[PDB]
RNA sequence: UUUCCGGUGGCCAUAGUGGAAGGGAAACACCCGGUCCCAUUCCGAACCCGGUCGUUAAGCCUUCCAACGCUGAUGGUACUGCACGAGGGAUCGUGUGGGAGAGUAAGACGCUGCCGGAAU
RNA sequence: GUCGCCUCCUAAAGGGUAACGGAGGCGCCCAAAGGUUCCCUCAGCCUGGUUGGUAAUCAGGUGGUGAGUGUAAGUGCACAAGGGGGCUUGACUGUGAGACUGACAGGUCGAGCAGGGACGAAAGUCGGGACUAGUGAUCUGACGGUGGCUUGUGGAUGCGCC
């Protein structure tokens, strides 16, 4: 469900983040050569999906909701770094090589930046 | 230091209890509270000189405790001797503990020492629980000196509260403690 | 006269590489720029000729 | 005289005189009407003459509506001049009338005096027109 | 906070000249505060002015005639 | 007498669609000259400085909609 | 497999605007702080960070309402390619093909793909 | 009165189309009003508030484009191409697959590549400006660079090329 118009009655943070995400998606698009790495950052978790936007289907994904990461002791940024390592490992497992990173309306800073740097350490060409 | 402002503790305990018992909201996080304080100063007589603006900045920084937002002229108006881009106003937004301590200092010190003070009107509500009033002078704020003011100036104090209706906003400000008369 | 043509020459080889225009009232003085010198084969500082 | 307060363009092409009435073919204000059965250009002076005829016959009873406004400027070439040297200045204001257009409406007056007043008004128009009513 | 941008703000003792002192803090310099009056010291909401009005037309009639 | 105070028109610019839907084009072929983006660049179509839309690759021209925008695509030839 | 829900697309109002009621298991969200990375043309409002206490009040989600808006035939009409005809003239009509716009009946309180969570 | 260029209508839903037909503009401007990156949403209306009034400045609600766009008009742009912050000079050098448009001279768009840079975390974008006017062939001469030629040889001088 993606209506081109930002639905009214949304909260202020939601409206602002929706505008920022729509502006980020103007230049970012996932193909088979370079799929899009979208990081959805909420107050508790980070959910990463690598998407081929031509077919509209996610190739690999990772989160802090997985079984082997609920019990892992660390900080929000440390958990995001572990998620970045995992998503890089899964991308190498599926043969992704290079991705285009999408911050999904958030600032490239902190948890998202740690996730991206960890994915770069894993072997992702971005 | 590390000590919650007296106004904030009194607000929490007394005022939350009073609003819960008197308005009876069905959800605990519906009781209105003070969102922010906005101190505006229209300094429109600053197109011809800039030192009066140094005075305004000093006065309102001493009043509020933070540097102001100087606002440039939105559009040029020739009826006004007003061009575009010349800064013609300054406002301070107080939130957090700073808002509470500014409110306490204003209530205890500033407005009581107005000449022939008669309270503040309760009919100055905007229709959504937010209450604004204007001071034609700025010399009540005793935290500033007296023998070094450049020129006379006033301000607008605006209380923005999370009160849905005017009645509960008026109740909030009254129970926080405001001089409120019964005249127009 | 008010927007004249100005020649930018490299500060290394004195090569009159570029020509452009300015306002001569907004920029009364000679302009410094970081242009590419085909002779110096890299980006050098170019200055308006005098 | 009906002249618009202002027009966007004072020199305009001649209005098309082709086709039946686009709108205003049914009575909407009065109880009787003058319906044009022919097309043409209805000037403001003809509109005024017809209005005077109706208003003077019906006297004090009822109201008269003019459904057509002459907001189309027609230019005039400088007199005794050859052709060219630009377009002329506006001289006449017209309404573009098509067959079936209700020109005038009349109300508050019985049918025979209405018929006579509208006969008088119709004898002023440059096109053919007829008396119409609301099915009695 | 930043260094070298704000005026000095330290601990301060005050007097309300009405038996009231407080441990607030104010922007003053190397001294104390001496205020004319406080809010609790004010006669507004403690009820010490009782101005109301003076509109006894009949009252004045009866005072000056009866 | 008098004179005409009009009389000036600019030269014809010959804008419009040059390649219509389903037409086979080479890479770099111009699909439409236009002022502004009445058509937007789609997949395999680039936009020029004067808003000219050109083929970024070989294939067939198609006109369509992407989100809210009216776009020109060049679908690669099978 | 299914149900509900959190993200991410496609169609871009049949989807919205408005009203009424209800719900939060994981998730979402407000929320609580600002020590730390970071920030406000002033303000931890926002951006950013540490938590997940409290709360479903709002966001979000489920259901109901055609109310405003949106979608909308069939038939007819205007117009029109080609072939003709009529009038003193503005102009009009027919044959043979194509055929709206408005309006009416009506539809409609969204459809759908991938990833994930909980239960099954 | 007009003469070149740009925008709209006439122009009959591709392009083109005339008249001393109907409307207007241009012969610039901007070192940012260019590049890149990030963030933001307006005009109008309503209500509350010192000077302050319809309209300076502040606060809450509403408002989707009616505001804005350096400059005519049209096509666009709210995803903003509109408003703002940071850093910058690509307002490059050698090129140009392939095309559009004119009788031609000519006008216009352009992928990809190298060098050397700007911004960004990257993806990427940048060969001036949201687009379309702001311009003048050739001859002749001038200035900078280069050093290909030089009438016997070496210079000079002159020419050539950019
Ligand atoms: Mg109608
Ligand atoms: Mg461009
Ligand atoms: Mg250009
Ligand atoms: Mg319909
Ligand atoms: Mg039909
Ligand atoms: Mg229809
Ligand atoms: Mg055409
Ligand atoms: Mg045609
Ligand atoms: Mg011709
Ligand atoms: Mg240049
Ligand atoms: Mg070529
Ligand atoms: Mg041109
Ligand atoms: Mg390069
Ligand atoms: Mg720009
Ligand atoms: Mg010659
Ligand atoms: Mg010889
Ligand atoms: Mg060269
Ligand atoms: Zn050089
Ligand atoms: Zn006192």
């Amino acid at each position: 469900a993606s209506t081109l118009t930002v639905r009214k009655s949304l909260s202020d943070r939601a409206k602002a983040r929706a505008r920022r995400q729509a502006r980020g998606r103007k230049k970012i698009f996932g193909t088979v050569e370079r799929p899009r790495m979208v990081v959805t950052r909420s107050s508790k978790h980070v959910f990463v999906q690598v998407i081929d936007d031509v077919a509209g289907n996610t190739l690999v994904s990772a989160s802090t909701m997985e079984a082997e990461l609920r019990e892992m002791s660390g900080d929000k940024t440390a958990k995001a770094a572990r998620v970045g390592t995992i998503i890089g490992e899964r991308a190498k497992a599926a043969g992704i090589t290079k991705v285009v990173f999408d911050k999904a309306g958030n600032q490239y800073h902190g948890r998202i930046a740690a996730l991206a740097d960890a994915a770069r350490e894993a072997g992702l060409d971005f | 230091a590390h000590e919650m402002p007296r106004l904030k503790k009194q607000y929490r305990e007394q005022i939350r209890a009073a609003m819960q018992e008197e308005f009876g909201y069905r959800n605990p996080m519906l009781i209105p509270g003070l969102e922010k304080i906005v101190v505006n100063m229209g300094v429109g007589d600053a197109a011809h000189d800039s030192k009066v603006m140094d005075g305004a900045i000093r006065d309102i920084t001493a009043i509020t405790g933070q540097k102001p937002q100087v606002t440039k002229a939105r559009k040029s108006i020739a009826q006004f001797k007003l061009r575009e881009g010349q800064p013609i106003g300054c406002h301070v937004t107080l939130r957090g503990d700073r808002m509470w301590e500014f409110a306490d200092r204003l209530l205890t010190l500033a407005l009581p020492r107005i000449r022939d003070f008669r309270g503040l009107n309760s009919n100055q509500f905007d229709g959504k629980g937010n209450y604004t009033f204007g001071l034609s002078e700025q010399v009540m704020f005793l935290e500033i000196d007296q023998d070094k003011i450049d020129r006379i100036r006033g301000m607008d104090i605006t209380f923005v509260t999370t009160a849905q209706t005017n009645e509960e906003g008026k109740a909030l400000l009254k129970h926080l403690g405001f001089p409120f008369k019964a005249k127009d | 006269d008010v927007r004249p043509k100005i020649t930018l020459a490299c500060t290394e080889c004195k090569e009159r590489n570029y020509i452009t225009k300015k306002n001569r009232r907004n920029n009364p003085d000679r302009m410094e720029m970081a242009k590419f010198c085909p002779r110096c084969r890299k980006h050098t500082a170019h200055r308006e000729t005098r | 005289m009906l002249i618009p307060r202002r027009v966007k363009y004072r020199k305009q092409h001649h209005p098309k005189r082709t086709g039946a009435a686009k709108g205003g073919t049914q009575l909407a204000f009065g109880d009787y009407g003058i319906q044009a059965t022919e097309g043409g250009y209805l000037t403001n002076r003809q509109i005024e003459a017809a209005r005077i005829a109706m208003t003077r016959y019906i006297k004090r009873g009822g109201k008269v509506w003019i459904n057509v406004y002459p907001d189309r400027p027609m230019t005039k070439h400088p007199a005794e001049s050859r052709m060219g040297s630009g377009k002329g200045t506006p001289e006449w204001w017209i309404a573009n009338i098509k067959p079936g257009r209700v020109l005038f409406e009349l109300s508050g007056v019985p049918e025979d005096v209405a018929r006579e007043a509208m006969r008088l008004a119709i004898h002023k128009l440059p096109m053919k027109a007829r008396f119409i009513s609301r099915e009695g | 906070m930043k260094q070298g941008i704000h005026p000095d703000y330290r601990e301060t003792t005050v007097v309300c000249t009405c038996g009231n002192t407080f441990t607030t803090r104010s922007t003053s310099q190397s001294g104390t505060l001496n205020a004319d009056v406080c809010s609790k010291c004010h006669p507004f909401y403690t009820g010490k002015q009782k101005i109301l009005d003076a509109g006894g037309r009949v009252a004045r009639f009866e005072r000056r005639y009866g | 007498a008098s004179s005409s105070r009009n009389g000036r028109d600019s030269n014809a610019q010959r804008l419009g669609v040059k390649r219509f839907g389903g037409q086979l084009v080479n890479a770099g072929e111009i699909i439409v000259r236009q002022r502004g983006t009445h058509f937007h660049p789609g997949d395999g179509v680039g936009r020029g400085g004067d808003d000219t839309l050109f083929a970024l690759r070989d294939g067939n021209v198609e006109f369509g909609t992407r989100r809210g925008r009216r776009v020109v695509n060049v679908t690669p030839v099978e």
